[PDB]
């Protein structure tokens, strides 16, 4: 026995399937056993999106991240709420079962549509005050005593997203080198230890990755004109990087005299060993991209002088971007959190696979919105946020943490001016062949050993 | 059987992405997956020669700034991409062509001018201007529709022939 809903002129939902509504791919939700959906109208998604046989959590957090592109946030809530409003067939027995499970579970449904609506992406209401107040007054309409729990709990959430760290066990001892504590005028890439550099930009670099929302990546909207007002977490963490990239380039090729350089260079591959420890991918390739650089790529008198073992360090991690990222991709998937991902490659997939898709597909003269590709950008953006629940067990140094903050090797100058600054320091410095390679004076007046990379206490 | 390593540089929202795209994917699918390798990878006839191109492009990490010279150094060849309505993404091609120069260390690099046209606004740079600038240069400009697929093939299979007049 089938069962018997109104007819469709009074309740859209109620219109049966067909291959010019809604359409699957060939396999199964995993874990679950539910039909993957490819494609459908606003109406068919948002019957799947509180279907009646079965809870849907997959399609429901990925529906409520992309939904955007398709539907406008008001269009939704109204879907939801005339979705909600199922009246009854017209002419007990067929009618009990009718409420019980048709009726009941597409409202719990929608509640819990609701629900994570409000939990999840509540930025939709902090943007739209009206949408809040919408969402409020059905809320406060919904009737039964099945529901009275699920409302509240949404009120609950509501309230508390209206309203305006410390360790397992003991995090490993700070790490001085020269720069003695308090002393924020020594503080230089010399004179902090390496290991407390690589400690306390990783910290930086991981709450900076940690920020960034969904909401800064759906739609590609990083790369449009509004940019800063929607990505503006993004787009701090990618300056930093880029910040800190230009540091390293400039602590190079401003250090001429070539033995002070060697110490300097090689001093930036002990912070990448670091990184690595604690992969901190973002914080790897922001090294290698300095030492691919143009001026300081050229310096072959410098490279020349660096110890084999730190050629070896560099040239492994140089090897991780090769290849379209082939062997960083590996050694990502294979480790466990903490770690900071390089953000770049998530970027890229998601525009390529927003650009690359079409927003609808069409059967039978009928236009059905792509969901399949709005799945696969939730699946990038949900490989996300796996790497942002675990902190790091590193204690701040705030000082450390105000140096690296501040730092700013570009001044006043724009990119080209200061970028042109840096290769033509590199060319005074090392000339092109066949000119001759000339001498400069030490510039630093305190040693230059490095106090290595293991630990100097224990536990 | 050789393999071209081409790397696609432009300012964003050029349809970088949408020319090579639309040059892997086949000509009558409107499908894309760029996590798997087949992504970025063709096997190709050009003037009868089979090879293999294998294709950079950053697209979404323009941002990233100080990457270009790492992104850059991968390529033998290089296609410039300006959009036809984007005043501002077309005077930008002499910054990128400079930097190109400057990584290859060289004054003669294997290079092709593309004007990409999408969809709405209209044109503001016609393609007087480009051929003009093309020919400054000493490069070829060619002009492509990302929608209609007209010129994706034409692009980079010049810039291929460029690579070869260029090895020879
Ligand atoms: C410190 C001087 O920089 C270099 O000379 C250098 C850097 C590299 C990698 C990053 C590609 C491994 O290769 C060289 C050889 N010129």
């Amino acid at each position: 026995e089938q069962m018997r809903l109104p007819s469709a002129d009074v309740y859209r939902f109620a219109e049966p399937d067909s291959e010019e509504n809604i359409i699957f791919e060939e396999n199964m939700q995993p874990k679950a056993g539910i039909p993957i959906i490819k494609a459908g109208t606003v109406i068919k998604l948002i019957e799947r999106l509180t279907y009646h046989m079965y809870a849907d959590p997959n399609f429901v957090r990925t529906f409520l991240t992309t939904y955007r592109s398709f539907c406008k946030p008001q269009e939704l809530l109204s879907l939801i709420i005339e979705r909600f409003e199922i009246p009854e067939p017209e002419p007990s027995a067929e009618l009990k079962r009718f409420r019980k499970e048709y009726i009941q579970p597409v409202q719990l449904r929608v509640l819990n549509v609701c629900r994570h609506w409000v939990e999840h992406h509540f930025y939709d209401f902090e943007r739209d005050a009206y949408l809040l107040q919408r969402m409020e007054e059905f809320i406060g309409t919904v009737r039964g005593k099945a529901m009275k729990k699920w409302v509240e709990s949404i009120t609950k959430i509501i309230q508390r997203k209206k309203i305006a760290i410390t360790f397992q066990s003991s995090p490993p001892t700070v790490e001085w080198h020269i720069s003695r504590p308090g002393h924020i005028e020594t503080f230089d890439l010399l004179t902090l230890h390496p290991i407390e550099i690589a400690r306390q930009l990783t910290l930086l670099e991981s709450d900076l990755y940690r920020a960034v929302q969904p909401s800064e990546l759906v739609g590609s909207v990083w790369t449009k004109e509004d940019k800063e007002i929607n990505s503006p977490n993004l787009l701090k963490m990618i300056r930093h990087t880029t910040n800190l990239t230009l540091w390293f380039e400039k602590c190079i090729v401003e250090t001429e005299n070539l033995e002070e350089r060697v110490a300097v260079v090689s001093r930036i591959i002990e912070i990448l060993q670091v990184f690595q420890e604690l992969n901190n991918f973002n914080g790897v390739l922001e090294v290698v991209s300095a030492m691919n650089s143009s001026p300081v790529y050229r310096l072959d008198h410098t490279f020349e002088q660096i110890p084999s073992r730190q050629k070896k360090i560099l040239e492994e991690a140089h090897e991780l971007s090769e290849d379209h990222y082939k062997k960083y991709l590996a050694k990502l998937r294979s480790i466990n959190p903490p770690c900071v991902p390089f953000f770049g490659i998530y970027l890229t997939n998601i525009l390529k696979t927003e650009e690359g898709n079409p927003e609808v597909l069409k059967r039978h003269g009928k236009e059905l919105i792509n969901f399949s590709k709005r799945r696969k950008v939730a699946e990038i953006t949900g490989e996300i946020q796996q790497y942002q629940n675990q902190p790091y067990c590193l204690r701040v140094e705030s000082d450390i943490k105000r140096f690296f903050e501040n730092l700013n090797p570009m001044g006043n100058s724009m990119e080209k001016e200061f970028t042109d600054y840096l290769f033509n320091k590199s060319l005074e410095i090392e000339p092109r062949n066949p000119k001759p390679l000339p001498r400069f004076p030490k510039k630093y007046s305190y040693p230059l050993k490095s106090p290595g990379v293991r630990p100097s206490n224990p536990r | 059987m050789t393999e071209y390593k081409l790397v696609v540089v432009g300012a964003c929202g050029v349809g970088k992405s949408a020319l090579t795209i639309q040059l892997i994917q086949n000509h009558f699918v409107d499908e894309y997956d760029p996590t798997i390798e087949d992504s970025y990878r063709k096997q190709v006839v050009i003037d009868g020669e089979t090879c293999l191109l294998d294709i950079l492009d950053t697209a979404g990490q323009e941002e990233y700034s100080a990457m270009r010279d790492q992104y850059m150094r991968t390529g033998e060849g290089f296609l410039c991409v300006f959009a036809i309505n984007n005043t501002k993404s077309f005077e930008d091609i002499h910054h990128y062509r400079e930097q190109i120069k400057r990584v290859k260390d060289s004054e003669d690099v294997p290079m092709v001018l593309v004007g990409n046209k999408s969809d709405l606004p209209s044109r503001t740079v016609e393609s007087r201007q480009a051929q003009d600038l093309a020919r400054s240069y000493g490069i070829p400009f060619i002009e492509t529709s990302a929608k209609t697929r007209q010129g994706v093939d034409d692009a980079f299979y010049t810039l291929v022939r460029e690579i070869r007049k260029h090895k020879e």
